[PDB]
């Protein structure tokens, strides 16, 4: 019926937005990183696991996002 | 740490191992520790400061 | 008196047209849909504006000596000086046309605007009771048509410019292969081409346009609405407002259009 | 059950939402927290200290969004 | 039923907006006192109590906007 | 009914605008503010003064949304 | 009859678009402004001047739009 | 009803989205001007003149939406 | 009829965003020959020709769609 | 009554992604253009024409959209 | 049949966000493109195979989701 | 019937928002990367290593969601 038809219509955009932000976020994060790296490469690695460090964080409510739209395509149908 | 020079054309001012240093940059006031980026920038008039 | 704030407003938007076939006043409460009714209002106020402004400039020009100059002259010296050296700082060629253009352009587009600093229902009011028209707007340039014909007019003189200075064939050769210079490209320039050329002087009479448009309404917006003890303070702020907007925008007609005809002719 | 699917929705709007602004402004943030840790080599554990106060000021709202999203989600 | 419906809706576009504004906000004055923070290190207290001064500006109406909804969402329902 | 309902999602809207706009134009004037006092730390009087000159112009037409939005929440219901 | 109801809504859209844009130009405007009066502290009155210039023909349209949307909200509706 | 507040909503747009970008692109242009004249505080005439021609070329297009709107608003509607 | 009265809300969405897309794009480019001219005072009417050259490349698609969305509201409507 | 119009308003919001799209690009572009311009004037006739290679790739995707827009009003109708 | 409309509206919507993404990424791609072979013209026929190689990844999603659409609009509506 | 109408239009926004998501974050990461290999050639190889590395973080939720989309609209619907 039209549960399942709006159901995926929330999953889509819920997962779309998320993946919006996760991206724009960590192409900026990366970017950063990349100048840092153009500037001097002796420090090449500390700045990669900062960069590890962060995107840590970066992706935190963006999966939360993307678990609970495959929670509702997959589970509530 | 860094080595520190003063110096001028006619006379070296001083020279000597430095921790950080307090100097006055040509747009603002500028601190500088050991391990700095490589910096180029002219000085206003006034008090450099050492330890 | 008893009336809605909705009709005065529409009075106010609406235009002493009359039939050029019939000579019959329209009034505002039934417009007929034939095209040839004149909107007298606006073109009435509009050449009363260009005759002050070559009656002034011939009053100046009859006398004016290199001796010690007057207080009056001193102002018809100082445009003359501001518009030839735009001119000469936009324009390098040989063409008498361009900076006698541009100054009637400036001056009259100036004169039409500053009809809206005017109080909007003292003219109109006298229309309506001393003589008896059934409707009137006294800023010319409020209207689209004194806007687009003079865009037209600034567009034929491209087209001109285009063909005699630059050339036909330097017209078709620009038309077809810039800016991509390929023939793949060439049916694509050519529509490129042609957008960008009408779009502008569609640009510059509806600019003209939108600001004055939206200055008058603005004005009859604020005496139509408010209380009468507090009008004055919204409307004293938009008019100091207004008159930069006025300057600014006679001054972006001149300069906008010195730039095509210089881009145009060479 | 007619109301439930536009429950769903909401909760949706209200996560996506907050997975926008807790991204965008952490990722801002972090931009500057590498540039300064790129200067300064030596203070990069005073930054983070710096960088984690202000990052508990950034994920305030959109932690309050996501337990909202969560409590509309399962718990009505 | 019908009429409470609607209202977790009024509340979750107030809601997603002030966290919207608020974080991005939130960031870039923290970005901005970052950045100051790295060029003079000895100022950082001054400028953190700056950032805490102006900060306090920055989430005013944001946290207008979080009180209404969760005055809607849980005295309203 | 639906006459005394929209019109909460018409003051939700604008309550949410005002608020980002408001937030996003704050932001980026305390972050530059905050750069200058950084870097000129003699000048903070003036430059906090000034800033205050232009924090508001930026607040005239988000605090009209704000008190029509309260209006129309409030009064009309 | 409901028609009413639409009006309002038009009306916020339209005021909450106009808020937004004339806070986030005077936003970015004032901040360049106050990064230029700190470094250059002594030609502050003719920045100043320049920045209400500038300012005025920034805030215009939304100005427009603001005052339509109370024309919409108070007389038509 | 369906008539005059489609009408009225379709002006609503037309006149928040064209305040939205003559707002940003205006400061975006002012941002740059004002620059310019802290770098060199003589050249100031020419500068505003050229951000008077590119002022204009920025304000041309959302008048045709300001212009537009009012005609759907008074004329049609 | 409601057929021909969506067709004026068709029109507002697509020259609305026809203009901000505009707005924005010349108030960026505008903003670089503004500093460009601010840098080199002496090549100003070089950088202004190719300002031209890249505005006219702009505003086709724009400008298309705005006459296009024209169609569509007096043609069409 | 609503076939053609929904039509209609699919072109319409078609259209206004392309234009919105197109414009940011070549601003951008043009943008970068005209700083490389600025830095180097001689080297002008070489990057205005590498400029337009990438500002045809730039244009490639607008115009199919915009293609299949005026498909979908004139054709189809 | 009504199933037709919605299908145009679906392919409508898809390709102008494809649109709009492809055309903003290599917007700014080719500006840093441009910048950086108006610092080093000599090794510009290095950096457009640089540009090529990245251009070929921007445009992955965005022409997956251009044929989509494609597919949509005629295969199967 | 009602099912793939709103099936096709959960796919295509699901896919637009990624389409926009990953070609903004690949244009701000290969503008960061085009930069710094401007800067520094001969270190092309180790900026395109790490460029790859961060992309393969970056396209990850944009990746699933195309892949959901995908999965919605040829085995749902």
């Amino acid at each position: 019926n039209l549960n399942m038809d709006l159901l995926y219509m929330a999953a889509a955009v819920m997962m779309g937005l998320a993946a919006i932000g996760a991206a724009i976020g960590i192409g900026i994060l990366g970017g950063k990183f990349l100048e840092g790296a153009a500037r001097q490469p002796d420090l090449i690695p500390l700045l990669r696991t900062q960069f590890f460090i962060v995107m840590g964080l970066v992706d935190a409510i963006p999966m939360i996002a993307v678990g609970l739209g495959l929670y509702v395509m997959f589970a509530v149908a | 740490t860094y080595h520190l020079d003063v110096v001028s054309a006619e006379q070296q001012m001083f020279s000597g191992l430095v921790e950080k240093i307090q100097v006055t940059g040509s747009e603002g006031e500028l601190g500088i520790y050991p391990g700095h980026a490589p910096l180029l920038t002219a000085i206003k008039p006034g008090m450099i400061r050492i330890v | 008196e008893n009336m809605t704030p909705q009709d005065y407003i529409g009075h106010h938007l609406n235009n002493l047209q009359l039939d050029l076939r019939t000579f019959s006043l329209v009034d505002p409460q039934n417009p007929p849909a034939t095209f040839w009714t004149i909107n007298i209002d606006s073109m009435f106020f509009s050449v009363v504006l260009g005759l002050l402004f070559l009656v002034l400039f011939r009053s100046v020009a009859k006398k004016a000596t290199s001796g010690v100059p007057g207080k009056f002259q001193t102002a018809i010296e100082l445009v003359i000086g501001f518009v030839n050296g735009s001119v000469k700082d936009m324009y390098h060629g040989k063409s008498k046309l361009i900076a006698p253009l541009a100054l009637t352009i400036f001056v009259w587009v100036f004169l039409m605007n500053l009809m809206d600093l005017l109080p909007i229902d003292l003219l109109p009011y006298i229309a309506e009771h001393v003589l008896g028209l059934p409707a009137l707007r006294v800023v010319p340039s409020a209207d689209v048509n004194v806007t687009l014909s003079m865009a037209l007019g600034v567009f034929i003189l491209i087209l001109f410019y285009s063909i005699k200075m630059k050339g036909i064939g330097g017209f078709t050769k620009e038309l077809t292969l810039q800016p991509f210079n390929h023939w793949a490209f060439i049916p694509v320039n050519l529509i490129l081409e042609g957008v960008s050329l009408l779009s502008k002087p569609v640009s510059l009479g509806l600019r003209l346009f939108g600001n004055m448009y939206a200055g008058e309404l603005i004005f009859i917006l604020i005496a139509g609405l408010l209380p009468w003890w507090s009008q004055w303070i919204l409307n004293v702020p938009w008019a100091i407002f207004h008159i930069l907007i006025i300057t600014l925008q006679a001054f972006i007609f001149m300069v906008l259009t010195i730039v095509y005809l210089s881009m145009a002719s060479e």
